RNA sequence: CGCGACCUCAGAUCAGACGUGGCGACCCGCUGAAUUUAAGCAUAUUAGUCAGCGGAGGAGAAGAAACUAACCAGGAUUCCCUCAGUAACGGCGAGUGAACAGGGAAGAGCCCAGCGCCGAAUCCCCGCCCCGCGGCGGGGCGCGGGACAUGUGGCGUACGGAAG
RNA sequence: GGCCCCCGGCGCGCCGGGCCCGGGUCUUCCCGGAGUCGGGUUGCUUGGGAAUGCAGCCCAAAGCGGGUGGUAAACUCCAUCU
């Protein structure tokens, strides 16, 4: 015929139809939840933040956010999981800026 | 220094204030033991002759504990919160006037842990929480 | 819902408030001794979410370690051998700090089993930890299925066997590639089957 | 000392060997003590079958291995729920549950469908009071039919489709089967380079003029 | 300005229980050499072994995936055969050295915390009565004590669960 | 093969009491373990090799997140577990 089936190339494989299903619920794990949102914007707001990420604020109030990407890669230790935090602390600092604007 | 969600637990209900408060709130203690026993066998009395299910109007009652407590105010259930000012792991409250004043529903907070254990039969409660009232006492809920 | 809130608040160790309660209770907890029976626990939802149920029969215990590694503890850092064991500094012991202090509630409290621990502050110079006990023999834990294995003359000392939380962390112990020197339950049974020549009757 | 030629030799027995030595002589006995419990166990079950429950098709995983087929270590929860089995009653009537297997592929879903729906209808149930059959099942095919079945329940068997001798069209003569292997290796790894560069020409393509 | 509640502590030859020590072939947690080999020797090897300390049981440990894989996918742990003296480590020297897949032995799965709902529904102790003794339980009673809202019990746990 | 004595677990009728509704469909809700993970460094360990595991110290999380995907890193898709 034209085309075979192959055990190399782009569509390499054994051909069999695929069945769909609904994702297993553990995949579901660390979605976040209404009430999971809520107990931790009251705990934010009771508790402040922490030295470090007051420190990464200032940076990112002058617009440093390279060196602030610097810095929380430094403290956080990873660059994944530095981009996720400034980007929360670019958010807060644009949420207080518009509460401060009306 | 005293971080403000520790420190406001410094700020109490003064004397007369909180008279007012634990004279009303005894009119809403739960039940006993004692007493639940004679509410139980009642029921039993006058399930066999001859009335039957008979819910009769389950009375308001104090909702005590800060787990049970949480949930009204999270739910906007509660009328009033009462919070003792000095849990000794000051982990369990701290959140509370926040999560209360979030929420709207009027806080305060009262001197002695052991006055609303008193309330509830039992050596010590965080908190305690007024939820629907009867009539006669709306107004006097109201002004407090 | 306010174990959930508690949860949050203790994951926040660096705020202004939860630093103020650190210090202060790390000062208080300095001022006692290094084995001492709590009232209650510190963390109640830390606590039972790691077994313990506020009944009788669970008991509470503080314990205050030395933080740091391990000396050698030879005469004069003398360790009379070839200059790869020389090593008398900068040497590390192989269980954690919080393994020790499960250790030693167990050891004082020989008749009540060790279930679990959990860290309630720290200093320069010491670890705090609250270690969960279980009288195995109050009869609230007897009659109590779910809690009736802990009474087993088999989970006795667990804590000094590497069978709670703490000491099974230094095992090893795991499944996958990360986890290939414990392949048949601990480092010793893995290398006596590696080591084991099988000298079969037909060769 | 090495002698004349020879292999260069790296035996394992520097470490004190003598100390753990495993010797047989309790394998002839080992045998024995198996083969008791295994009866024993067998009497124990009476009508159940000796082996256990019954157990999937599974198909080996690697590409060595993805030609045979054997058995796995229980039904999957799709199986079941698709079989219409409560995933808690199955393992009352003697099927193997494996509620972590997925099923990927729908062939090897339908097919352990129809191996539990066979095993289903070869299942004589015994009622649990003999003296009030409630639904398991009639007194006439349990009387006698009822016996341990030995070996594995369906034991799982690698089947093969034998194809027919046909006549070779032209265009099966014309497929080039060593060009095409070639051409599909180079084009698995020159796919990534190949958009890059096509991308990047679209690149200078959308500004080439100004 | 004494009397109460709680908290945190203390004493008792208080009522009732529990631990200690031995054995230690097998098992678990640590600590841990040097002889030796390298034709010297220091990394390496001996060896995570001897010695040392602690803790168990009739077995122990492990154990129901923050797994293997890359397939048309398998599916807790443990043991055997093989993988394999292989991948790899190594003054890349001497030497060391697993795992996956496959075939078997055996095969068994589950429970909390948390989120919630249910008038704390929960548990221990002490007196009284009856049925029993043989490892001390069953039932009933006590405006009898205590624990417990700083959270007991029932439902329920990632395979989803609950309520209509 | 016989006789004697003792002990233990198997079905039936009864006994004393407990014992409380299961599945499918739809709708509305609810879903998770933190000085922990992870990172740096140090020491030991491993076949694990730009670091397999364990531990000390310092830093110190997130929630379409986290871990793993045997070569360090950025971006991207996918797989797999929780
Ligand atoms: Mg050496
Ligand atoms: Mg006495
Ligand atoms: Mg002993
Ligand atoms: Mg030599
Ligand atoms: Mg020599
Ligand atoms: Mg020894
Ligand atoms: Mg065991
Ligand atoms: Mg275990
Ligand atoms: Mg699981
Ligand atoms: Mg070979
Ligand atoms: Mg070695
Ligand atoms: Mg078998
Ligand atoms: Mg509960
Ligand atoms: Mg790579």
């Amino acid at each position: 015929a034209l085309r075979y089936p192959m055990a190399v190339g782009l569509n390499k494989g054994h051909k069999v139809t695929k069945n769909v299903s609904k994702p297993r619920h553990s995949r579901r794990r660390g979605r976040l939840t209404k009430h999971t949102k809520f107990v931790r914007d009251m705990i934010r707001e009771v508790c402040g933040f922490a030295p470090y990420e007051r420190r990464a604020m200032e940076l990112l109030k002058v617009s440093k956010d390279k060196r602030a990407l610097k810095f929380i890669k430094k403290r956080v230790g990873t660059h994944i999981r530095a981009k996720r935090k400034r980007e929360e602390l670019s958010n807060v600092l644009a949420a207080m800026r518009k509460a401060a604007a009306k | 220094k005293v971080p403000p969600a520790i420190n406001q637990f410094t700020q109490a209900l003064d004397r007369q204030t909180a008279t007012q408060l634990l004279k009303l709130a005894h009119k809403y203690r739960p039940e006993t033991k004692q007493e639940k026993k004679q509410r139980l066998l009642a029921r039993a009395e006058k399930k066999a002759a001859g009335k039957g299910d008979v819910p009769t109007k389950r009375p308001p009652v104090l909702r005590a504990g800060v787990n049970t407590v949480t949930t009204l105010v999270e739910n906007k259930k509660a009328q009033l919160v009462v919070i003792a000012h000095d849990v000794d792991p000051i982990e369990l409250v701290v959140f509370l006037p926040a999560l209360c004043r979030k929420m709207g529903v009027p806080y305060c907070i009262i001197k002695g842990k052991a006055r609303l254990g008193r309330l509830v039969h039992r050596k010590t409660c965080t908190t305690v929480a007024f939820t629907q009232v009867n009539s006669e006492d709306k107004g006097a809920l109201a002004k407090l | 819902g306010a174990y959930k809130y508690i949860q949050e608040l203790w994951r926040k160790k660096q705020s202004d408030v939860m630093r103020f309660l650190l210090r202060v209770r790390c000062w208080q907890y300095r001022q006692l001794s290094a084995l001492h029976r709590a009232p209650r626990p510190t963390r109640p939802d830390k606590a039972r979410r790691l077994g313990y149920k506020a009944k009788q029969g669970y008991v509470i215990y503080r314990i205050r370690v030395r933080r740091g590694g391990r000396k050698r503890p030879v005469p004069k850092g003398a360790t009379y051998g070839k200059p790869v064991h020389h090593g008398v500094n900068q040497l590390k012991f192989a269980r954690s700090l919080q393994s020790v202090a499960e250790e030693r509630a167990g050891r004082h409290c020989g008749a009540l089993r060790v279930l679990n621990s959990y860290w309630v502050g720290e200093d320069s110079t010491y670890k705090f930890f609250e270690v969960i006990l279980i009288d195995p023999f109050h009869k609230a834990i007897r009659r109590n299925p779910d809690t009736q294995w802990i009474t087993k003359p088999v989970h006795k000392h667990r804590e000094m066997r590497g069978l709670t939380s703490a000491g099974r962390k230094s095992r090893g112990l795991g499944k996958g590639h990360k986890f290939h020197h414990t392949i048949g339950g601990s480092r010793r049974a893995a290398w006596r089957r590696r080591n084991t020549l099988q000298l079969h009757r037909y060769r | 000392a090495p002698s004349r030629n020879g292999m260069v030799l790296k035996p394992h027995f520097h470490k004190d060997w003598q100390r753990r030595v495993a010797t047989w002589f309790n394998q002839p006995a080992r045998k024995i003590r198996r083969r008791k419990a295994r009866q024993a166990k067998a009497r124990r079950i009476a009508p159940r079958p000796a082996s256990g429950p019954i157990r999937p098709i599974v198909r080996c995983p690697t590409v060595r291995y993805h030609t045979k087929v054997r058995a796995g270590r229980g039904f999957s929860l799709e199986e079941l729920r698709v079989a219409g089995i409560h995933k808690k009653v199955a393992r009352t009537i003697g099927i193997s549950v494996d509620p972590r297997r997925r099923n990927k592929s729908t062939e090897s879903l339908q097919a352990n469908v129809q191996r539990l729906k066979e095993y289903r209808s070869k299942l004589i149930l015994f009622p649990r009071k003999p003296s009030a059959p409630k639904k398991g099942d009639s007194s006439a095919e349990e009387l006698k039919l009822a016996t341990q079945l030995t070996g594995p329940v369906m034991p799982v068997r690698n089947v093969y489709k034998k194809e027919k001798a046909r006549v070779i069209t032209e265009e099966e003569k014309n497929f080039k089967a060593f060009a095409s292997l070639r051409m599909a290796r180079a084009n698995a790894r020159l796919f990534g380079i190949r958009a890059k560069r096509a991308k990047e020409a679209a690149e200078q393509d959308v500004e080439k003029k100004k």
